[PDB]
């Protein structure tokens, strides 16, 4: 949700199954500025690390287990053999399409400038994110700033009421 | 608490330190429930030596069994607290328990302490590497070779 | 020939046949000759008891025979041996009773699994692809355990080289993981297999090949360590250290995780302790549970059987109110409302109803337990009167709710089927529905043992008198909701995967056939058909214990009970009215059958309709007469054509189309002027005419074993 | 009851309301409901003890439901008494036999007391004790937790609640939870630092941190003692350089570091001195351990004592090793039953400890073919070369520590030079030496796969010092010798990846040394696209494109050479722009993709597609995507799929309709749901623009598609359309 | 419908208000969950669906949906052997779902949910993210930190059979978070 500049996880998009406890989300979508094509996901919160799932995790549920998954996640994706990056831009190649036909519109295509520098800028984005949360010099790692953001009270009080601050 | 009358009533190679026996002691004592002398004072409290020689296990400074557990117990704490246990822990303070690690932390300091030809071969395959060909040109090579292979299988 | 009848009667002349077949000159001739015998009775084996065990026997000592003189004696097996595999899978899809077929394909793997044998090793591999496709099919399904032991032992057993497995190796995979969770020699078996594998095979193609599989059968092999036996549990240590690290990779099928859904405490029984001067409640659901296990099985005591039974009475007794008053009861019951008021014509239906609460649960648990304890011998003297008794009280508090001065508003005139009808945790009814009786009728009649199913028919038959003595009459009993209920309760079992259920709603609807009035199975007659005709298709291709042969019986009977044509003196007009409306439905959707993809769905179809034509004495023409809009589409092929249809369906349509023109009086006649018949003509034409490998071209006949049907 | 429809009815109806068969009825049923309300309590109660005679179960679940409801009826001062009675009742030594059942009793006891309200508190060792002896594990660890938040997570109540907890946490293998609480904990910030490092695979940073807290503490001592609220923290110092030092192969100065005077750590001593080949020190301390061992340990006693009875260079007793691994495998057995029936990472040891006892039962075996009476014989050799094939094959996991990667190879290590040494002695038989170039081969090969697991685990120091014992050996199979200056590259190009320049110059230097004669081709080949890359991270872009031309032109089949020479060609595409560029990097990608390895060549293809949008008017990319498309196996595109579909759509859809065409047509169902939705889609958007209107090019493309394959699948196309016209009822 | 249009007519005073508007949708919509609640729970292919009742691996060798989504390693493709006769009325995602039964030529029962969809680009983006979850995984497989914590993303296979219709995978023991 954060790396990736989803919408946010509203509490009916969050699928809990119960015979095993594997999460999915119904559904992630990429948060498109619509009037100017480049990803935002600039929310009060980094993710939801609400009050009962904070409670529910426990603070060494917190601490241990999520903070370093995030950061072994982070620092997977930023391996360069893996080549992430090209991925992401032909995934948001179409994405960027989507966006083009929606609000700008053999049709003709879009622009090649245009959808190489949004879907650049876009991956840019992301590849920033993750890049600072792979980032462990020191021993420290921005994952608990992220995750301490996460579930603060004083971010949690300005997002949506419809997003549930409370669950 | 009085128990229910039953049917059944008759009508060390390294050195123990000061905290170890302080520990085992502590929980005979207090996890056991028993007297000095292990005297049982209910039918099912068993002595488990076991559970003493875990709770002795958490600070001490090497494995001790259930077996060296209870023999030290009977054969140095009952004497000895029939100087106490208590009173040589008082006195000595932390004091040897901390030169303990701190003989730990200088020996894992000592240890940390302690702590041109390659053109012939081309020449041989056939490759001016002073004139490199594009991918298409490599394609189309490989693409010959290939044909050639048919044709010579064919 | 004499000499089997013979030994038939006394079996001690198995001595002669031993000697001829353990004697060198005579054995070959004599196994020859037998095995030709036993070949042509091969169909006998899955219907008669006594002389399909007699040919299982000697199908023993021929193959035993094999054992002793290999050199000759594979000789003459190896001929046979292909016809004997392939009747034995085929006659077993719709024998009565399978199990011998299976047997004696254990004992030829048994005899081939000598090993020296490779003439038969050779024979066999061309039957290897089909018989193991087979097998793991049975195996995947649902049987009894015996059965299932069987198809998995067969899967794991067969006798061939390993390196022969090679490409049939995916099949192995869930008898494999079956044979693990099983018994334990099955367990053995199956580490052995496992270990040949690891042994055998590469580390990768084998991982490749398990990852399928790999989440079940890591926790099956997981499991297998806390076995207690001390061979089962080393051999699967060993056989997880030869994995090395592949045993513990991630899982992305997590394991399950046993969760509860449901917030509301299960029933309870009340307990006082005088000295605390308090009271404690007692939960009976486990206990239920714990009882009805006992009650199932075979190996439990009888003295622990007689326990089951007393906690299961008395959880009967305590979640029954026992306030009614003899006085009380009949000035309810002999209220002129129970004979003279119309019963609402309501409908319930097992679609409105949630999922079971814990109570309802533990009720149907309950019941089912006491069914079974009326059918247990030594538990039947006090529990069969126990279990009348109690079919009649659900059934009063039923008939009192349903009908009478004080139905409830659910019941009551205009209703619709709601939630309100069964005990639920949201809106539900006051207090536990008596139609919880029924689920636990359908649970007996469903149950794998089938006799159980004696005692599910005496409930019906004790529902229907007592409803018929309290509204006077059984039309009117027959008219109760409750019985509504019941056809779509019993029918669902049909509907049920397990060739046993199925069985048991076939067995429950031709008793209510058989029962109840004509008025009544008239107006249910097109539900029936449906249930029986959904048993012959489902059942299409895999091992029926009769199943099959009992529906199409039943449908026979019930079309003729409901086609015959009333006498002079029954010719009410209710009556004629109900049997043309049911006629016009059954016939409806019969026609449509006739064109099905599914053989036995169509060709019983089409004898149905030669059936209804032989009773009402009609003809089929007649009778298809009103219907054939139906055919439009079909008789001839309009909307595609034949070779994009796949084969099944092609050859139902021209078995429907040589059908309907063969009539006497023709309902279709084709017409070559007409665009789409001279098409279907010519298809037909090219169909006959064409080589088999212009044909095999065609995408559609590319996978026809053959393409003689 | 049956006549409860009347007390629901209302008034009205009621005071309105106030046969011989019916009446029998009645009375038959009137007889029966009064036999019914003769049945009593009592019977039920019977019954219901006797199912639970028989149903260990059923005793548990009644157990764990009556002791709460029993609790709760008791009086507070009698709840007190009990309470205090109830703790030592625990801790009593009878329950030890129960240990091995499944369930314990006492475990079920612990689970009933746990429900009780008011709550029974027991003391936080004793929690650990039961939760570890007698299956408790997750509820002694939850009780433990809900203690630790009562009190806030310091007091010596909270001391020992989170010692008990963190105890419990390291035992179970939950490294994540154990690092948590010990972050919140911890008085150092070395020590937090050290936990991060360690927690994430930072080994050598984490045994810095150690030493650097172990320095503060030792500096402190000089001012004041320590208190025992801090020991534990020094223990986790302890332990964990020790473990550090396991995981970047320290195992000299390990075995050193246990055999110091008055400071003997005789089981750590067991664990590495038989990895270093002092088999005296293994004697000494299996003596020692012997003696005095946890029994949890016990399996790996047992297999130690098989170690020494095969390589103890005096005591080889080679008739042991059978009972040896029996017992070994009853123990660790034992040992499974008594974790949770949950597989998580507490068993990862045991599933472990299995591969380590099986190729022990395995060296004996070869030990047994090296005897003077066996060796060189026909058996022994094919024996001897089966287990070298299937210990060569049978590999650990990435996720595995390295510690357990040197277990397993190190005792393989010791049995290859067992057979070099057994075939250079004799060399009566196989007076070709191919027994000892066996032994040769087999021991570079477990070498090398060392270091490469080292180096895929981020120690790339460790991973170099490693694949340098190859120079220890004479002589060497080229083939070795090129995995092994592969690997070195390799850990060079990992350390260019945060360093820069000098390592990507030391991987150049390694690659220029290498004396190419002896390499094959496919060698060279793949030695010129390891400088290739090099040099395009030094910049030097033009001997990298000699570099990557002479590679692929020496093996113009290698994957890597090709993926390398586009990526390079990409990267000088995205900036310069001249489209040859562009197309000679599609063409390299392209040629990667020419096999059916679908998980390799999936991220380039990735680049592939999205090259496309540097398309001219004149679609140059997307006609050499076209071209060089042939021979790239269908199943390559399934992922992409939807991105096919999009450039479908596109002007470049020209192009790309034949290779649609070939993945539909060996791919029908894959095509056919997407192919079909992005069909009736530009439908939709047709009748919304015009609101018969003649089909756009696209929608051209799409039915093309969807007639070809009606064409070739049309019993299965028929099936897949007939299933989505039922979908309509849904 | 007729009350429904009297509610909310927007002429009346007061009613363009934002919150307003909210109040009269909750109400309806409590209304309307009232009347769901007593529609039929489960419906029987048979009724409607001859062609799934009578499909079987005669018919054709379809593979359940979504084995396609990313290539198997193997040709281990899963087939359709029957529909089970039962589909399921679910709420799922805020919307009334239908949830269909394949058993497999293995024997394992699939559940699958029909899912209707007004908006078209919504579901292709949401399905684009998922394919970007599917591309990620195989990085998670390769890496100690990653395999050791078992991390991976859980992705439902979710095909589109149509522009308003699609097929996703389901759990039938999931809940979410509201
Ligand atoms: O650890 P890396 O250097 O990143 O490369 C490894 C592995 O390399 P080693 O066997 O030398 O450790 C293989 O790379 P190549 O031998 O093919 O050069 C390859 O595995 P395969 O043997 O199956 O080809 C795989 O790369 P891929 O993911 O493309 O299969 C993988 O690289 P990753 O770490 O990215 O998985």
């Amino acid at each position: 949700e954060f790396v990736l500049h989803l919408n946010r996880l509203n509490p009916e998009m969050l699928q809990i199954a119960q015979d095993t406890g594997k999460l999915n989300v119904a559904y992630f979508r990429f948060d498109i500025n619509d009037a100017t094509g480049d990803l935002d996901a600039n929310r009060p919160v980094p993710f939801r690390l609400t009050p009962n799932i904070s409670e529910f995790l426990t603070t060494i549920g917190v601490s241990g287990p999520l903070t370093a998954s995030m950061i072994a996640v982070a620092r997977c994706f930023a391996q360069p053999n893996f080549k992430v990056d090209g991925i992401l831009k032909t995934v948001l190649r179409d994405e960027i399409i989507a966006w083009h036909k929606k609000t700008q519109e053999q049709p003709e295509n879009m622009d090649s400038q245009q959808l190489v520098s949004l879907v650049q800028k876009a991956v840019t984005a992301i590849m920033t994110r993750l890049h600072n949360l792979a980032q462990f010099e020191g021993g420290e790692s921005k994952v608990n700033t992220l995750v301490a953001a996460a579930n603060s009270l004083d971010n949690l009080c300005r997002m949506d009421p419809a997003w549930h601050p409370w669950l | 608490v009085v128990p229910p009358r039953s049917l059944f009533d008759r009508a060390d190679n390294p050195e123990w330190l000061i905290s170890e026996d302080w520990a085992l002691l502590q929980a005979v004592k207090q996890l056991l429930e028993l007297p000095l002398n292990l005297t049982i004072v209910s039918p099912a409290h068993t002595p488990n030596w076991d559970l003493v020689s875990d709770v002795v296990n958490s600070c001490s400074r090497i494995y001790r069994s259930s077996k060296q557990c209870r023999n030290r117990y009977e054969n140095v704490i009952i004497p000895r607290e029939e100087l106490r246990t208590s009173q040589i822990y008082a006195q000595d303070e932390n004091a040897t328990h901390t030169q303990l690690y701190t003989s730990h932390f200088d020996l894992m300091k000592m240890t940390a302490g302690k702590r041109p030809k390659h053109a012939s071969v081309l020449a041989e395959s056939g490759i001016n590497y002073d004139k490199p060909l594009p991918p298409i040109q490599v394609a189309s090579l490989r693409a010959e070779r290939i044909a050639k292979e048919k044709k010579a299988l064919d | 020939p004499y000499m089997v009848e013979r030994i038939s009667k006394n079996y001690a002349l198995q001595i002669v046949a031993n000697s001829f077949l353990a004697n060198p000159t005579t054995s070959a001739l004599f196994a020859t000759i037998l095995v030709e015998y036993l070949l042509d009775r091969l169909p006998e084996m899955g219907s008669n008891v006594e002389l399909s065990n007699l040919y299982l026997k000697l199908f023993k000592l021929v193959f035993g025979s094999v054992s002793l003189f290999a050199a000759e004696n594979e000789q003459m097996l190896k001929p046979h041996l292909h016809k004997i595999v392939n009747s034995s899978m085929e006659l077993a899809q719709t024998a009565k009773e399978p199990y011998n077929y299976f047997l004696l394909l254990r004992a030829l793997f048994r005899s081939i699994g000598g090993g020296s044998h490779d003439l038969l090793y050779q024979e066999f591999l061309p039957l290897l692809p089909n018989l193991l496709q087979g097998l793991n099919m049975l195996q995947s399904g649902l049987h009894k355990q015996h059965m299932k032991d069987l198809f998995v032992e067969l899967c794991l057993t067969v006798p061939v080289r390993l390196s022969s497995l090679l490409p049939y190796l995916p099949m192995l995979m869930d008898p494999l993981v079956s044979a693990l969770n099983g018994s334990q020699t099955l367990v053995s078996q199956g580490l052995r297999t496992l270990e040949l594998c690891v042994d055998n095979l590469q580390p990768d193609f084998l991982y490749d090949h398990i990852q399928p599989v790999r989440a079940e059968l890591m926790q099956a092999l997981w499991r297998t360590l806390r076995n207690p036996a001390d061979s089962i549990s080393h051999v699967a240590y060993r056989v997880l250290g030869k994995f090395g690290g592949s045993n513990r990779k991630m899982l992305k099928e997590s394991q399950k995780l046993h969760y509860v859904v449901t917030e509301v405490q299960g029933p309870s029984i009340t307990v006082e302790f005088s000295d605390c001067k308090a009271s404690l409640q007692l939960p009976m659901e486990k206990a239920i549970e714990t009882a009805l296990d006992c009650l199932k099985s075979a190996n439990t005591e009888p003295y622990y059987r007689r326990q089951a039974w007393e906690v299961i009475k008395c959880f009967l007794v305590a979640m029954m109110s026992l306030e009614d008053n003899k006085h009380a009861l009949y000035q309810l019951l002999a209220h002129p409302n129970f004979t003279e008021k119309t019963i609402p014509n309501v409908i319930i239906s097992h679609r409105y109803k949630a999922q079971d609460t814990p109570a309802r649960k533990t009720f149907e648990q309950a019941l089912t337990g006491a069914f079974m304890s009326a059918v247990i011998k030594d538990l039947r003297p006090s529990a069969l009167p126990f279990v009348a008794s109690l079919i009649r009280h659900y059934t009063m508090v039923a008939v009192a709710q349903q009908c009478g001065p004080f139905l409830l508003p659910c019941y009551q005139v205009g209703s619709q089927p709601s939630t309100a009808m069964f005990h639920s945790e949201e809106n539900g009814s006051k207090g536990m529905d008596p139609l919880v009786l029924i689920d636990a009728i359908a649970i007996c009649m469903a149950y794998e043992e089938k006799e159980l199913c004696k005692i599910g028919e005496v409930a019906l038959a004790v529902i229907f008198d007592v409803a018929s003595i309290i509204l006077g009459s059984k039309e009117r009993a027959c008219q109760l909701p409750l019985f509504s209920y019941i056809v779509e309760r019993l029918c669902a079992c049909c509907y049920e995967q397990a060739w046993y259920a199925k069985l048991g709603g076939v067995v429950s609807i031709k008793f209510l056939m058989e029962r109840l009035p004509l008025t009544w199975v008239l107006q249910n007659q097109q539900t029936f058909l449906k249930a029986l005709l959904f048993v012959m298709m489902d059942l299409t291709g895999e091992v029926s214990n009769g199943a099959v042969a009992m529906a199409k019986t039943t449908l026979e009977q019930l079309l003729m009970r409901c086609a015959t044509p009333l006498k002079d003196e029954e010719r009410a007009e209710e009556i004629v009215a109900a049997q043309e409306k049911s006629f016009h439905h059954v016939t409806h959707d019969l026609v449509r059958e006739v064109t099905s993809p599914n053989s036995t769905v169509r060709k019983q179809a089409m004898h149905s309709l030669q059936v209804l034509a032989q009773v009402t004495g009609k003809s089929v023409t007649v009778i298809m007469e009103p219907h054939k809009e139906v055919l439009q589409d079909m008789v001839p092929p309009k909307k595609h054509l034949l070779r994009h249809q796949p084969a099944n369906a092609q050859i139902g349509l021209m078995e429907g189309n040589t059908f309907c023109t063969t009539l006497q009086p023709r309902l279709f006649t084709m017409d070559l002027n007409v665009v789409e018949h001279k098409v279907f003509y010519t298809e037909l034409l090219n169909l006959c005419e064409a080589e088999d490998s212009a044909l095999t071209k065609l995408p559609c006949y590319k996978s026809l074993p053959s393409l003689v049907p | 009851s049956i006549t409860n429809v009347i007390n629901l009815a209302d008034s009205h109806d009621r005071a309105a309301f106030a046969g011989n068969q019916l009446h029998m009825l009645t009375n038959r049923h009137d007889k029966f409901l009064d036999t019914l309300r003769e049945v009593k309590t009592g019977a039920l109660l019977s019954a219901f003890v006797q199912l639970c005679h028989i149903s260990t179960t059923l005793a548990e679940k009644t157990w764990v439901q009556l002791f709460p409801r029993l609790w709760k009826i008791l009086s507070d001062r009698q709840q007190h008494a009990l309470a205090g009675e109830i703790s030592p009742f625990l801790c009593s030594g009878s329950h030890q036999v129960q240990r091995d059942c499944q369930p314990s009793a006492l475990n079920c006891f612990v689970e009933a007391m746990s429900q009780c309200v008011p709550p029974i508190p027991i003391r936080p060792c004793v929690l650990k004790y039961l939760g570890k002896t007698h299956n408790l594990w997750f509820r002694s660890t939850l009780m433990l937790e809900h203690q630790a938040f009562e009190k806030g997570l310091i007091t010596p109540p909270q001391q020992e609640i989170l010692d008990s907890l963190a105890e419990l946490y390291s035992l179970l293998q939950e490294e994540d939870m154990w690092a948590g609480l010990w972050q919140k904990r911890c008085k150092y910030s070395e020590t937090a630092t050290a936990i991060a490092y360690e927690q994430h695979g930072f080994f050598e940073q984490a045994q810095e941190s150690y030493e650097k807290a172990m320095d503060k503490a030792k500096k402190e001592h000089e001012r004041s003692n320590a208190s025992p609220a801090i020991f534990p923290e020094y223990q986790l110092w302890e332990d964990h350089w020790i473990r550090c030092s396991k995981e970047l192969n320290q195992w000299e100065a390990l075995t050193e570091y246990g055999q110091s005077k008055g400071h003997i750590n005789p089981y750590l001593v067991l664990e590495c001195a038989w990895r270093v080949s002092n088999w005296t020190a293994m004697k000494e301390a299996l003596v020692q351990v012997e003696v005095s061992c946890p029994k949890e340990m016990a399996w790996k006693v047992n297999m130690y004592r098989g170690y020494l009875a095969i390589c103890h260079p005096e005591e080889q007793q080679l008739s042991f090793i059978e009972r040896l691994v029996e017992m070994a495998s009853s123990l660790a057995i034992r040992e499974w039953r008594r974790l949770p029936h949950v597989v998580s990472h507490v068993h990862t040891p045991l599933l472990q400890a299995a591969q380590q006892i099986i190729e022990l039962q395995e060296a004996a075996q070869i030990n047994a073919g090296l005897q003077p009476t066996n060796l060189g014989r026909n058996n022994s050799l094919h024996d001897m070369k089966t287990v070298v094939k299937t210990w060569r094959n049978r590999l650990p996991i990435v996720s595995d520590d390295l510690s357990h990667w040197s277990s397993i190879f190190m005792w393989r290590q010791h049995h290859y030079q067992a057979i070099v040494t057994a075939y250079e002695n004799s060399s009566q038989h196989d007076p070709s030496s191919n027994n000892a170039m066996l032994g040769v081969h087999a021991s570079a090969s477990a070498i090398i796969q060392y270091g490469k697991i080292a180096r895929k685990q981020g120690l790339v120091n460790v991973a170099l010092d490693i694949l340098s014992r190859i120079h220890t050996i004479p002589t060497v199979p080229i083939v070795d010798c090129f995995q092994k200056i592969r690997q070195q590259v390799k850990c060079y190009l990992q350390l260019a990846g945060v360093m820069g320049k000098n390592e990507c110059m030391q991987g150049l230097e390694v690659i220029e040394s290498t004396n190419l004669k002896y390499f094959t081709k496919e060698m060279t080949a793949e030695f010129y696209a390891l400088k290739g890359m090099f040099l395009a991270q030094i910049n030097k872009s033009e001997e990298a494109n000699k570099a990557f031309s002479a590679a692929v032109q020496m093996h113009d089949v290698l994957v890597k050479a090709w993926a390398m020479w586009g990526d390079y060609l990409e990267n000088i595409f995205v900036k310069e722009r001249q489209l040859h560029l562009g197309v000679s990097a599609i063409t390299c990608y392209l040629h990667a993709c020419r096999h059916q390895n679908e998980s390799k060549s999936r991220k380039y293809l990735a680049k592939v597609l999205w090259l496309l949008s540097f398309d001219d008017d004149k679609n140059t990319l997307a006609d050499a995507v076209d071209k060089y498309c042939i021979g790239v196996p269908p199943i390559q595109w399934l992922a992409w799929i939807p991105q096919l579909l999009t450039c479908l759509v596109g002007s470049e859809g020209k192009l790309l309709l034949n290779l649609i065409s070939q993945v539909g047509r060996v791919y029908p169902q894959a095509v056919y749901f997407p192919i079909r939705t992005l069909y009736l889609t530009l439908k939709i958007e047709q009748r919304e623009r015009y609101k018969p209107i003649r089909a756009t090019a696209p929608m051209w493309r799409c039915s093309r598609i969807m007639h070809m394959q009606r064409e070739l699948h049309p019993t299965l196309l028929s099936s897949l359309e007939g299933i989505v016209d039922q979908m309509v009822w849904f | 419908k007729g009350q429904f249009t009297t509610d909310f007519d927007f002429s009346v005073p007061g009613s363009m208000k934002l919150h307003n508007l909210i109040s009269k949708l909750k109400k309806w919509i409590k209304i309307l969950e009232a009347k769901t609640k007593q529609l039929p729970k489960f419906f029987l292919i048979e009724e409607k669906c001859r062609f799934l009742s009578n499909f079987s691996a005669q018919t054709a060798e379809v593979e359940i949906p979504g084995e396609f989504l990313m290539p198997k390693p193997t040709h281990y493709y899963i087939k359709i052997a029957r529909f089970m006769p039962r589909v399921e009325i679910v709420q799922k995602h805020n919307t009334a779902a239908r949830r269909l039964y394949i058993r497999g030529h293995n024997g394992k029962i699939y559940p699958y949910l029909v899912m209707n969809d007004a908006c078209l680009t919504e579901s292709r983006r949401e399905e684009r993210v998922l394919q970007l979850l599917r591309l990620l995984n195989p990085c998670l497989e390769k890496r100690k930190e990653t395999t050791k914590r078992h991390l991976f993303f859980t992705v439902p296979r979710v095909v589109a059979v149509s522009p308003q219709m699609r097929l996703v995978e389901d759990n039938p023991s999931s809940l979410s978070l509201v």
